[PDB]
């Protein structure tokens, strides 16, 4: 009963903009069924949408917790609710996991590496996984890593709610919901996925749009690290970004976790393509971080126009975005591919993050047992 | 009957998976059932 009276929810309440389509609003929902205020005019009220989910289907049967709340909450209510509500420790170790919005397919073991990086990287420290939550791109490939786990977890996902398919089905207050891991092909909204522990499912009222969780992830993430641990060796539960292909977003996102105080270290891998191997050919390719030449300036112009299908002018600014966050090098950790796996780059993240003295590097070290690292 | 029947989007009909579990029981066909169970039906809720 706390969740109701602590959490709050948003719901369309406008005067039905049209836009193309007279079906569909401004948050997108059909004209008939309805029941920020910028043109929406939305209402705030009690939740109606949080407690359990049994996922029926999808192989292994896993129950995930979840809550809708509103994108204007404080985001220490919601790490409360993680520690007391949900029975959840404080961890030793973030992980941000951010892509490509749309579905993706990688190499084979490029793949395996990368899942069995995250999934021990998410066992040796206990660390807590942010995904996406719906089961698109990067968060599928999560999932199948999850899935091929099997063993033991917390990786919790944070999806809009309007996004998600079957909206009626989780409906309830404390009450166990059945959920469909099947999704139609040709519906926009997205499913949930399968393998996944708790989901922070916000709604900023809109229906089948984006956005209405990024600042709300940002936030959360931001206030977990200001949570320092009782061990306090010169960070607390540090924060690594984990970019697997992505789009120009998350170059925005690699800037925005780089010029931050305190400094978050990102981490990239490479063969998924995109935005990541863009990346990676700028890192390779950079001489003193933000001292690049003409040639390969305008190799990389060239390479963002053509992978990304940007104008001229697109791929300039998205090149800026690209020196800007060449500025700090020594953050960005570059994993390639070909016996080292994922594993040995998370943690790299951690120790450079940390920026304790090398007797504190070792000796947390010494307690990971891990020698290579 | 992996790769199409429980393909993406495919509708079905309440109490029809349960026929098809028995069905399967009674066949002695092991992969079907491995399948069946991993598509959602319990033991619980099927065997009376």
């Amino acid at each position: 009963s706390w969740i109701e009276r602590a959490f709050y929810k948003r719901e369309c309440v406008h005067i039905i903009p049209s836009t193309k389509d007279p079906h569909r609003c401004c948050c997108g929902r059909l004209i008939g069924q309805h029941v920020w205020s910028i043109s929406k005019h939305t209402q705030l009220s009690p939740t109606d949408a949080f407690g359990t989910i049994e996922f029926q289907g999808g192989g292994h049967s896993n129950k995930a917790m979840y809550v809708r709340v509103s994108f204007d909450t404080k985001p220490d209510l919601l790490l409360h609710l993680m520690t007391k509500e949900w029975q959840l420790e404080l961890p030793k170790l973030l992980i941000s996991v951010h892509g490509g919005l749309q579905n993706f397919e990688l190499q084979p073991k490029l793949k395996q590496v990368f899942g069995k990086g995250l999934i021990k990287a998410a066992m040796t420290t206990g660390a807590w996984i942010f995904t996406g939550g719906v089961n698109t791109g990067v968060i599928r490939h999560v999932g199948d890593a999850l899935k091929d786990h099997a063993s033991k977890i917390c990786t919790i996902g944070i999806a809009p709610w309007g996004i998600v398919e079957n909206q009626e089905d989780l409906i309830g207050r404390d009450v166990v919901r059945p959920y469909q891991t099947m999704s139609n092909p040709m519906s926009k909204l997205t499913v949930l996925n399968s393998m996944h522990s708790h989901f922070i499912l916000a709604d900023n009222g809109t229906t089948g749009k984006y956005g209405a969780e990024v600042k709300l992830r940002r936030q959360l993430e931001k206030h977990i690290s200001l949570q320092k641990i009782n061990t306090r060796i010169g960070q607390g539960v540090p924060v690594v970004a984990l970019i697997v292909e992505g789009g120009p977003n998350v170059i925005s996102i690699v800037l925005e976790y780089l010029r931050d105080t305190p400094p978050v270290p990102v981490v990239v891998c490479d063969g998924s393509g995109r935005a990541s191997d863009i990346l990676a050919f700028g890192h390779k390719y950079s001489e003193e971080g933000g001292l690049i030449n003409e040639s390969l300036r305008d190799q990389l112009l060239v390479t963002i126009q053509k992978t990304f299908t940007y104008t001229r002018t697109q791929a300039q600014h998205l090149f800026i975005i690209l020196m800007e966050c060449m500025k700090k090098k020594e953050l960005i950790t570059v994993f390639r591919m070909g016996h080292q796996d994922i594993d040995l780059a998370i943690l790299t993240a951690l120790l450079k993050g940390a920026n304790a003295s090398a007797p504190d590097q070792l000796s947390l070290a010494l307690a990971w047992n891990r020698v290579d690292i | 009957a992996r790769s199409q029947i429980f393909i993406y989007g495919q509708q079905w009909p309440v109490g029809s998976l349960e026929q098809a579990m028995l069905d399967a029981l009674v066949l002695d066909r092991v992969d079907f059932v491995k399948l069946l169970i991993e598509n959602g039906v319990s033991m619980h809720r099927f065997l009376t």
